[PDB]
């Protein structure tokens, strides 16, 4: 398990509206710039503590979360979220569970590359975000910006507090996201293209109370002590 | 200031009058109307003041 | 000012009528300790049809008028169902205080929704009296908004340490009801349904009862978008909306876009024109006459 | 005690019989110091009083 | 005058928050703690406007 | 409450752990010797002789 630092990774977009051409500021779950990710190789249990940014550099099919239970695998998806007994070493060959005594809802879907992944839990949901991105540089998580849209709103509300990798007999990168400020730009098309994170550095704070990207000379008011 | 002072709830249950007024009857909105008026003449005669 | 034309009204084609006798006449509830929540949703409700008629002892919607529930649209309308004791009918209300208050069922302070109970001294006053039901009295410390616990242990008072021994300064946490079909009414059970839902969550479906109306395009008209009610011109515009957004805003936060849930097209919307009107006179002690000028 | 305006400003221990001042902690208001964004990103903090 | 005027009811049943916190319930309290907050920005806008 | 096990430490209205905090005024005294069976009866809303 070595560690690396994300470069301005993992923001999504928050709501469902649409904006253009706007300075917006938002206060969610993100993960904070040039944060510390483990870089695993190939599964423990990765504790879930509010949510999880996921990428793997590719073999990685499965997502097992709960407690000691939802299910995402890759037919082409199952989502059943019901009790389960899980093994010693939960793969895909393939013994993953016993039975679903009690089971409950369950989402068949239809039966060089980037993946990026970010799961909640939020009054009863669970959210998943993704962005399937080329690239040409081996592992090394690289410098860019990637938005990632919403994908599926899972209505479970379940107590998810660690999750495993289901491996398929490989590098994946787990970070924890923290209740952060950000200042997203959007362009003219309504994507997202540069964001601020204002809880970083000092000049961070100082664009961020402008709301601009640029500061000129001066001396500013930023806070309170 | 002006317009982005028109987006605060002052109080009441939602900064939308078109909004209070889809879900409460007319006994129990003028008590929420009010806290909106209240809100919004104060911002106004900060701003002609200034 | 420009008056409205006409209006419109545009709600999602949906069939399915939600499932309301499922949850209030079932065959039998849960205690007040544990009580489960039905999750409603991607139907067409009626809560009118469950307002009349009947018979309903308590019937008290808070934040919202339960008259105009047929209206506006919803995010998954959510269900709690228990039995009650009688005088505590009254307990479940936002702020104030009580035992089962804050040890069984704690709403929130700005909780939005309507509270149903009704008389269930029928089928739930046994002669013998109902020992299946139960509550408890006994916590460390109070509940959150929304909250249920489940566990029991054997609770600790003060000195001489219990770690199950149920004894001095220990007790069972919580106790049973007894039904007995002669009892008075502050002690005859009663039979309780919670109806909590949020407003602005996302785009739900859960919408009243209202029939849908054409689209009409460049005139100052009433519009009526899943509940987003205003006046304005909708024209047919061409900014590009990612697949899953659904509205729209600008500088100022105002809805400037929309998207209609049956066509699924992109309209944007401008507010009919105004100004102030303004009048030249010569002063009346030459002529009579006047001059308006539109401003804006 | 008080002194001009109401604010309390010593009061007295009242199991040892001592009398003791009070001041108020330390506030106050972060301010940064930047020769521009276009010029470099090396800034300075001044914290106020 | 400005640091003299935190000392007055403006409606309410005392100046000090404290007792108002710790003498009633929350949901009541709010609208104790409304009127004071209100008596106090009305005492800080005076003050900049003078 | 840390005593030599009285049988009957049951307060009505107010929690035992809680009366330490509240202010009463003026507290009555009753003191008395009764029989083992008796004792269920001295309660509020019970009858018996
Ligand atoms: C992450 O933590 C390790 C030690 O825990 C440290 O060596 C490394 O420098 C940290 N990452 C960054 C970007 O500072
Ligand atoms: C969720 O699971 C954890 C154990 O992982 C447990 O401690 C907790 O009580 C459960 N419930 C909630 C509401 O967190
Ligand atoms: C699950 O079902 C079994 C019988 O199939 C039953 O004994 C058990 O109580 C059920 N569990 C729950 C949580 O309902
Ligand atoms: C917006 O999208 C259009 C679509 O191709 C593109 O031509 C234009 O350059 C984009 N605007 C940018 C990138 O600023
Ligand atoms: C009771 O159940 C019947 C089903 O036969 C139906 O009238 C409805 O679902 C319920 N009505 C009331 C008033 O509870
Ligand atoms: C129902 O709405 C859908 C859009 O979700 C639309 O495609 C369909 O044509 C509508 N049904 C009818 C009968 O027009
Ligand atoms: C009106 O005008 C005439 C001359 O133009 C003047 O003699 C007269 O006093 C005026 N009256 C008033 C009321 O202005
Ligand atoms: C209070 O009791 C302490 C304990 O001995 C003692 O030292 C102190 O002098 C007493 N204070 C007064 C005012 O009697
Ligand atoms: C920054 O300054 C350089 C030269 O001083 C100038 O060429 C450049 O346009 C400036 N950048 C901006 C964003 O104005
Ligand atoms: C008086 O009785 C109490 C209650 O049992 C006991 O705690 C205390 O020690 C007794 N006092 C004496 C002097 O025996």
């Amino acid at each position: 398990p070595a560690y690396t630092n994300s470069f301005t990774r993992g923001v999504y977009y928050p709501d469902k509206v649409f904006r253009s051409s706007v300075l917006h500021s938002t206060q969610d779950l993100f993960l904070p710039f040039f944060s510390n990710v483990t870089w695993f190789h190939a599964n423990p249990v990765l504790p879930f503590n509010d949510g999880v940014y996921f990428a793997s550099t590719e073999i990685i099919r499965g997502w097992i979360f709960g407690t000691t239970s939802l299910l995402i695998v890759n037919t082409n998806v199952v989502i059943k979220v019901c009790e389960f007994q899980f093994c010693n070493d939960p793969f895909l060959g393939f013994r993953v569970y016993s039975s679903a005594n009690n089971c409950t809802f369950e989402y068949v879907s239809q039966p060089k590359n980037l993946r990026e992944f970010v799961f909640k839990n939020i009054d009863g949901y669970f959210k998943i975000y993704s962005k399937h991105t080329p690239i040409n540089l081996v592992r090394d998580l690289p410098q860019g910006f990637s938005a990632l849209e919403p994908l599926v709103d899972l209505p479970i509300g379940i107590n998810i507090t660690r999750f495993q990798t289901l491996l398929a007999l490989a590098a994946y990168y787990v970070g924890y996201l923290q209740p952060r400020t950000f200042l997203l730009k959007y362009n003219e098309n309504g994507t997202i293209t540069d964001a601020v994170d204002c809880a970083l550095d000092p000049l961070s704070e100082t664009k961020c109370t402008l709301k601009s990207f640029t500061v000129e000379k001066g001396i500013y008011q930023t806070s309170n002590f | 200031t002006l317009v982005k002072q028109l987006s605060s709830n002052f109080g009441a249950i939602s900064s939308v009058l078109n909004d209070i007024l889809a879900r409460l009857d007319p006994p129990e909105a003028e008590v929420q109307i009010d806290r909106l008026i209240t809100g919004r003449l104060q911002s106004l005669q900060t701003y002609v003041t200034q | 000012r420009v008056q409205p034309t006409e209006s419109i009204v545009r709600f999602p084609n949906i069939t399915n009528l939600c499932p309301f006798g499922e949850v209030f006449n079932a065959t039998r509830f849960a205690s007040v300790y544990a009580w489960n929540r039905k999750r409603i949703s991607n139907c067409v409700a009626d809560y009118s049809v469950l307002y009349n008629s009947a018979s309903f002892s308590t019937f008290k919607c808070y934040g919202v008028s339960p008259t105009k529930l047929n209206d506006l649209c919803f995010t998954n309308v959510y269900a709690d169902s228990f039995v009650i004791r009688g005088d505590e009918v009254r307990q479940i209300a936002p702020g104030q205080t009580g035992k089962i208050a804050d040890y069984n069922y704690k709403l929130p302070d700005d909780f939005t929704g309507c509270v149903i109970a009704w008389n269930s001294n029928n089928l739930d006053s046994k002669v013998g009296g109902n020992y299946n039901y139960l509550y408890r009295l006994f916590r460390k410390s109070n509940l959150k908004p929304f909250e249920r616990d489940i566990s029991t242990e054997i609770y600790q008072a003060g000195s001489t340490p219990c770690n199950g021994v149920e004894g001095f300064n220990c007790y069972f946490p919580l106790q049973s009801y007894g039904f007995q079909p002669t009892y008075g009414v502050g002690y005859q059970p009663y039979r309780v349904v919670v109806l909590s839902f949020e407003l602005l969550h996302a785009p739900a479906t859960v919408c009243g009862p209202k029939k849908s109306t054409n689209l009409v395009k460049n005139k100052c008209v009433n519009f009526n978008f899943n509940g987003l009610t205003g006046t304005g011109v909708l024209t047919e515009s061409n900014k590009k909306f990612l697949p899953f957004q659904q509205f729209g805003r600008d500088i100022d936060d105002t809805t400037d876009a929309v998207r209609d849930p049956q066509t699924l097209e992109i309209l944007d919307i401008t507010p009919c024109s105004f100004g102030g009107v303004s009048v030249i006179t010569p002063g009346t002690n030459t002529s009579n006459q006047v001059a308006v000028l539109y401003q804006g």
